[PDB]
């Protein structure tokens, strides 16, 4: 999001007769598309962590089944990592102490 | 066979105490207090910790105080009677002092500050300082024997080692103050009577200081700003050329 | 097929101690040096270890244990000698080891002055005739120094590795050509391979062979003999997660093979067959490729069990049996199947016809 | 002697080190202020 | 199929890459061949980097040309470029830099120290190795560490031969004295 | 013998000022370069 | 740069 208000921020001082119009609109509409696909993969990726984290409170208590939850919680943060969706330690820690709870 | 206990370090389960000792097995009890030489730094505050610790513990007991003071009387003539409840002190891998002389520079003076430390807290509570090394196995069946005489009352005969810096040895009533001065005389920058903290330096460890949570604007307060945007629109090679200028 | 014969390993010694070095017996091949590392955990118990394993009696435990004070990172049976044994340290000192001789230390150690090896010797070898015969030995640090074997004190020879005027090559293994006395090749830390003349007018580094992008870890010139010449060509196998097959006429790789999914440690030619070489990669898994059979996959495929990594591989002399040395410090000896390690009777010319479709 | 000449001629040759690495300092830090007034110019122009 | 069996291949390097280095087998096997710890790390990650570089042509070669606008392609290349941000080693080569010259060590001084003692340390060594790997990485190492590692090869073979010498004559010392009648006989050498 | 000595001190300050001087010299070379580079591409673009 | 090339010259000969 930080981005794209800058993207949108530099689009504010252009006028319609500005050759740097051609390179700005293909920015944008990349950029923006960037921003829409992240954003619902997140929606995706984070209803899968929220779907286990509650399957934590009623899974039978046996060391494997409690493994096997966090193993496929591990992966999700894991992918999250490589698309470097900002402030993920701050965000897992918050995932990490309701995990604890 | 002696039963033994082993606290958490965490202050939250020392209320499992009262499930290690009672009011009937408090005499038969021997109190064992850790003290960690890979970490010196934190090893008096440990103590007063854990040893602060115990006598809460003992205070929630409601022994009386003539049956309290019976137990003092026992436990100081067994401390004046020595000739060459119990609180025994072990030191935990002090094989780390070979660290400490090549990671923080430490010497001799140093350690003897930490054991000259340790053996006045042993005083203050009259305890016996004893150094070992699992690594290396050091002084293992010199505890192993300490603990069968102090509980089951069998014989010792091992005596005091206090010249070498990570095998020391002190039975109960064996150290002194006067006996303790012989440390201070190997001190050349520090004295015994300055603060723990400050001649030994708990390291600033170099944790991952998370970074700060950058955080985008609202798309209000965004557009608000943007609206109010819109309507409002080297030296060294200088001194050697003088150097070889003057002449 | 690859079917488990034996495991060696004992409480005491390779226990917590990496194989660093194995090596068979010309004379006796039923024996196996295998040299060992320090124990991390133990400091009491000596830092290098070297166990004489016998494969003809069923005993678990070594039929000779050394020890000396260093750890030991080459290994190797005096190839005219058979009371002694070699081996490197790396406090870069050779320790000759007589079986005769009571003594678990060694009977005789070189120097660690500066005409000695001082950096660690990861490479000892003897070289020659019976009539005559030179312990050659590579440091870390380029040095190689002819020894005698009868006298350790003073070095035979010394000379230093160099390529491009000044530059050290830290040579990190060292293989000879069957027969070939002079010529060696060294591959290095640098990740090239160098082929180095022993005595000469150039003496030293002759050329240099590019293509590894990670350090060289096992080097070994062909050994099977028959009709065609084949001296020419060695393997390399390297951190890059490659095998690469060289000839010395070649400045660049005949040919690569990674089928891995890890580091390659060590890799050998078959003794018997010249197709068949052999590589143990960090997964715990021992390849053989048979050039002739198939090219772009391992011809046999073995896993130790734990998946340890494996450090180290040796056939035997006769070829059916090939040990290979686990981080565990278990020596798993592996029996090669029939139709694997036996080569027909135009294997030679087959392997030539596919050298010459590469 | 010829010892105090060669004195002087090291002397000669050292004023003129020193006067030599002055001037071109200088001149390099001109230099470089003038390529960047200038680009500032010719990337301004395009 | 091929494309499929790539993204199987990567999501193996994936898993390599996690498993961090120091738990790593490479780690270990890599201090057993005399390599240092720092250039192990540097190393281990070069090579997954290399092995993703491979993959990715690999899939240029099966898609052809455009490749990283197709349908399969396009998941491939934004998964291979995230990664290959994170195998980079630039940090781990400033963080030793920086290290290296905080601890600002070096060899001049008396070559003797008084027991008897040799002013050299064996960790030296290590600082040269930790060069002369950087060098072929590609790395520039600064001058003073180039130097530092110079000056510690050029004299790390005669400080061990002083090492050595004064543990031999210690040890001679102490079997003269263990038998008080050969000292006599010893007292010239 | 004196003499001497204040030659050898004159001469490291001698061969250390030409150093400096014959460094930024090639600095002031790069300089050029960089400028007919960049006045070469940025003029040819024009 | 003559005059500093000829001096630097002159004085690498030296």
């Amino acid at each position: 999001k930080k981005e794209v208000q800058a993207l949108i921020a530099e689009g504010i001082a252009l006028v319609w007769e500005s050759y740097k119009l051609d390179p700005y609109v293909q920015r944008l509409a990349e950029t923006v598309f960037n921003f829409q696909e992240k954003v619902d993969d997140l929606l995706i990726i984070e209803e899968k962590i929220d779907l286990e984290v509650r399957s934590l409170e009623t899974c039978m208590y046996d060391h494997k089944t409690f493994s096997e939850i966090l193993n496929r919680v591990q992966k999700a943060v894991d992918d999250l990592n490589l698309h470097s969706y900002s402030n993920l330690p701050i965000w897992v820690n918050k995932l990490d102490m309701e995990i604890e709870r | 066979r002696c039963n033994v206990w082993i606290l958490d370090g965490d202050l939250y389960h020392k209320g499992l105490l009262k499930f290690a000792v009672s009011a009937e097995s408090l005499p038969e009890t021997l109190v064992i207090f850790v003290a960690d030489m890979s970490r010196p730094w934190t090893v008096m505050e440990s103590l007063q910790k854990w040893a602060s610790v115990l006598r809460e513990h003992i205070d929630k007991m409601k022994i009386p105080p003539e049956k309290m003071r019976e137990l003092e009387r026992k436990f100081v003539k067994d401390f004046q009677d020595y000739m060459e409840i119990p609180v025994l002190v072990v030191c935990t891998k002090c094989d780390a002092v070979s660290v400490l002389e090549k990671e923080h520079d430490y010497r001799d003076e140093h350690l003897d500050f930490i054991q000259s430390h340790l053996r006045r807290f042993c005083l203050q509570y009259g305890a016996a300082l004893i150094y070992t090394s699992v690594k290396e196995e050091k002084n293992l069946d010199l505890l192993y024997k300490y603990i069968v005489h102090k509980t089951y009352g069998f014989h010792f005969t091992t005596p005091a080692l206090v010249v070498e810096k990570d095998a020391v040895f002190i039975p109960a009533g064996w150290d002194n103050e006067k006996k303790i001065a012989i440390l201070h005389e190997n001190f050349t920058t520090v004295k015994p009577e300055d603060a723990y903290e400050d001649f030994i330096v708990k390291p600033p460890v170099r944790k991952l200081v998370h970074d700060k949570e950058l955080a985008a604007e609202d798309e209000q307060v965004f557009l608000m700003k943007q609206q109010s945007l819109l309507a409002k629109q080297e030296g060294v090679l200088a001194s050697f050329f003088n150097s070889l200028l003057s002449k | 097929k690859l079917s488990l014969n034996r495991q060696f390993f004992d409480e005491r010694w390779s226990k917590h101690r990496v194989v660093s070095c194995l090596d068979w017996s010309s004379q006796y091949p039923e024996l196996l040096v295998a040299s060992y590392n320090n124990n991390e955990d133990a400091p009491h118990e000596p830092d290098g270890v070297a166990l004489v394993w016998n494969m003809k009696y069923k005993k678990t435990t070594p039929e000779y244990v050394f020890h000396c004070q260093s750890a030991v990172m080459s290994a190797t049976f005096a190839k005219f000698h058979p009371n002694l044994v070699v081996g490197g340290t790396y406090s870069g000192q050779i320790v000759l080891w007589d079986n005769r001789s009571n003594k678990r230390t060694p009977v005789q150690r070189t120097p660690l002055s500066a005409a000695a090896h001082t950096h660690p010797v990861y490479c000892v070898n003897v070289v020659g005739t019976q009539n005559a015969h030179n312990l050659i030995s590579i440091s870390t640090d380029g040095k190689i120094c002819s020894w005698s074997l009868d006298m350790l004190s003073h070095p035979q020879d010394s000379m230093e590795l160099v390529h491009k005027q000044s530059k050290a090559v830290a040579v990190t293994s060292m293989s000879f050509p069957v027969g070939d006395v002079n010529n060696f090749v060294v591959g290095s830390e640098e990740g090239s391979v160098y082929t180095a003349c022993r005595h000469g007018s150039k003496a030293g580094i002759s050329e240099m062979f590019e293509g590894h992008q990670g350090p060289i870890t096992g080097i070994h010139c062909h050994a099977a003999v028959g009709a065609v010449d084949f001296s020419h060509l060695f393997v390399t196998s390297s951190f890059d997660w490659t095998v690469k097959l060289w000839t010395t006429k070649n400045n660049k790789p005949l040919y690569s093979f990674e089928d891995n999914a890890d580091y390659v440690y060590d890799v050998m030619w078959s003794p018997t067959h010249p197709a068949l070489f052999a590589c143990v990669d960090g997964m715990g898994r021992l390849d053989l490729w048979n050039l002739n059979n198939d090219t772009e996959v391992p011809t046999a495929s073995i896993s130790v069990e734990g998946n340890p990594a494996l450090n180290r591989v040796r056939w035997t002399h006769s070829g059916r049996e090939i040990a290979v040395g686990d981080s565990e410090g278990q020596i798993v000896i592996y029996d090669v199947g029939e139709q694997i390690a036996v080569p027909r009777n135009d294997e030679w010319a087959r392997f030539g016809r596919t050298l010459a479709e590469i | 002697p010829e010892l105090l000449s060669v004195i002087r001629q090291k002397e000669k040759d050292l004023v003129l080190a020193a006067r030599l690495g002055k001037a071109l300092l200088e001149r390099n830090q001109d230099m470089s202020r003038q390529y960047e007034q200038m680009h500032k110019e010719l990337t301004d122009k395009l | 199929q091929l494309i499929q069996r790539v993204k199987d291949d990567i999501e193996s390097l994936h898993d390599k890459f996690k498993v961090q280095y120091p738990q790593s087998q490479a780690c270990k096997m890599s201090h057993v061949r005399d390599l240092p710890p720092v250039s192990g790390s540097i190393i281990w990650a070069k090579q997954i980097d290399r092995q993703l570089t491979a993959y990715m042509k690999r899939v240029e070669d099966v898609l052809g040309k455009g490749w990283e606008n197709h349908v399969e392609g396009q998941k491939l290349k934004q998964d291979g470029d995230s990664f290959r941000m994170k195998l980079n080693t630039q940090e781990i080569f400033d963080d030793w830099a920086r290290k290296v010259q905080q601890r600002n060590l070096g060899v001049s001084g008396r070559i003797f120290t008084i027991k008897l003692k040799v002013n050299f340390l064996p960790e030296i060594i290590t600082l040269s190795k930790e060069v002369r790997n950087l060098k072929w990485l590609g790395f520039r190492v600064p001058l003073a560490i180039v130097n530092k590692a110079h000056q510690a090869n050029q004299l790390y073979p005669f400080a061990i031969s002083l090492i050595e010498s004064v543990r031999t004559y210690e040890r001679t010392c102490e079997k003269v004295e263990e038998r008080n009648t050969i000292s006599l006989l010893v007292a010239g050498l």
